[PDB]
Parts: structure tokens; sequence; C-alpha cells
DNA sequence: CTCTGAATCTCTTCCCGCGCGCCGTAGGAC
DNA sequence: GTCCTATCGATCTTCGGAAGAGATTCAGAG
């Protein structure tokens, strides 16, 4: 059912979704959706569970 | 089972770690321009954020 | 060929933005991307407003956005910004190449000890790049010169 | 192709006094 | 030291409100 709602096509259209969704006002980059998407719950920086 | 007490020793904690982050933040940029030579730790580094 | 783009700056910090873009510039080893970045300052045209020479490449839109103290451009949308325009650098490099104390006028001091202080025009010091203005000390409001730097009109 | 449904958006609202007590522009250039 | 200008013009301002009301969109709906 969520596959039905979903818009988006693959890697490129996931990290484009979220760029825009998450950053209204900046536009979307391979290099950068990644600088996004890996700080948002990967990187020690902006995730650490204790 | 589900809510945990924070005391002293870790709000202080957490507190210096955002007073640590901002220093880190200054001085990696003073570093990326600085010259690396006649620098000294003392000069990366100032009190007052922390 | 390398437009021009104006991108926004910390006022106060205009020239720390100028010197960080330029750092940033060969660091990222850009060099082939960025010709000139103009402050232009007068004995400031532009308070808070930083023209790059620059060419249009999402590594060079998120390269000045990665310069300290940068928000990013002014354009028409943020996806794109845009250039200034062919005779609007013409214009700005033009002018970066390119008052009588009337007797009886109400002052204020610039500076000194009797800096701002209600004075008034007494008498004319013109040929001496000079002024002398009335104040109202102890009681013997005192007949008072001052430097021609020392007006406030 | 819009109309006249819902559905999904943002905004407004939340008792009365009374006392303590602190706490209250910032960084940068000459 | 004084006095200045400017105010995330490279962050992320908090996630432990509820509701109630409109206002604004959409969606089969003919």
């Amino acid at each position: 059912e969520t596959l039905r709602v979903d818009p988006t096509n693959d890697r490129l259209s996931a990290l484009v979704e979220i760029y825009r969704m998450m950053r209204p006002g900046e536009p979307p980059t391979r290099e950068a959706a990644e600088s996004l998407f890996e700080n948002l719950f990967f990187s020690e920086d902006r995730y650490d569970l204790s | 089972g589900n809510r945990r007490i924070r005391s002293v020793g870790e709000m202080a904690e957490n507190q210096f770690r955002v007073g640590l982050v901002r220093v880190e933040r200054a001085v990696k940029e003073r570093l990326s321009l600085g010259d690396l030579d006649t620098l000294m730790p003392q000069d990366m580094i100032n009190a007052k954020p922390i | 060929k390398k437009r021009w783009y104006v991108v926004q700056a910390f006022s106060g910090f205009e020239g720390r933005v100028a010197t960080s873009l330029r750092e940033h510039i060969k660091l990222h080893n850009m060099e082939d991307l960025f010709g000139e970045v103009m402050v232009p300052t007068e004995e400031k045209f532009f308070p808070g407003y930083v023209l790059v020479q620059m060419v249009m490449n999402d590594a060079s839109w998120h390269l000045v956005r990665s310069v300290p103290r940068v928000m990013g451009f002014i354009g028409g949308t943020s996806d794109r910004p845009a250039p200034i325009s062919d005779k609007e650098v013409d214009a700005i490099m033009n002018r970066l190449q390119q008052t009588l104390f009337e007797p009886g006028e109400m002052v204020r001091v610039n500076d000194g000890p009797f800096a701002d202080f209600n004075g008034v025009v007494e008498e004319v010091d013109y040929e001496k790049s000079r002024l002398k203005v009335s104040v109202s000390i102890f009681g013997r409001a005192t007949p008072v010169e001052l430097d021609f730097s020392q007006v406030e009109k």
C-alpha cells in the first residue's frame, strides 16, 4: 500500500524527495543529498544513541 | 521502565559538550586558515564559549 | 565567461567574507571557476553585498555557501541565482575607478571633551579650514574654537 | 472539467490574587 | 580599553498539547 502511494522511483528519486521536503528553498544535488541523509541518522555529529 | 533520571553530572556534561562543539566549530576554521607555524594551542581556543 | 554574482554577507565581516572565499577557491582548487571578488569601498558603495566573478556550477553554488558568513546569492530563485547585468558591472567598475557652516546655525560637535554639545555658530574661521562655535560653559558661555572636523550637520 | 463532497492545512485558546528570589547587548576595530 | 556595529548573510532554533475553527485543498462525480 505504501508502494502504491510512493511517487518516487529509486535512490536518486529518494534523495531528491528527501532533500526537497527536508529543506524547502534548497536545490537537491547528488553530492549534497548524501551530506544531508548521512548526517540525518548515520553521522556521529548529528546522531548518537547513548 | 521507560523514563530515566538525569542528574547534575550528565546535564553539566552535555552543556560542556555544547561549549566544546562551538569551540571546535570556530577552531576548525581557524586551523584551516591559520598558518599553523606561529600558532600555539592557546591561540587555537578561547575560554569564552565554554 | 564568468558572470558576476551578488552574495549576502555579514555586515562588518564583509572583508572576512571575501578572504574566506579567496582561500576556499584555491583549497578546493576551483581557481578555474572564479575570476575576482569585489568589495567596493570609498574613503562602502554596497553595505553588506559581495560581488563575485563566477560561473554557475552546482559545485560552485555549494562552494560559495560553504564559505563562512555567507547565506547565499541574491537572485530570482535559489535553484539558479542570477548575474547582475552587462552594464551594471561596467557602472560599478566606473565608480570604483572614478557643506559650509552658515553663521547662526546651531551645531553639535564631533570629537573632543566638548563632543556632542549644543553649540551655535558664532563666527567664521573659513580660510583656516577651522571653526568657532559658541557653547554654554561656566555661565561665561565662552567664545570657543573648533576644528572643521568638529561639525555635525 | 469543474462542482460540490471530504481532508488536510494554519491559527487561537487555556482561573484569580499574592508573595519571595535570580537574572537582564555582543563581538570587533582603533 | 573603548565602542563599536549588528544581529546563523556556511545553524537548525525541539519533538511531553488539545481542540476547535476555519480556510484551503482535492476527488470522485456527475
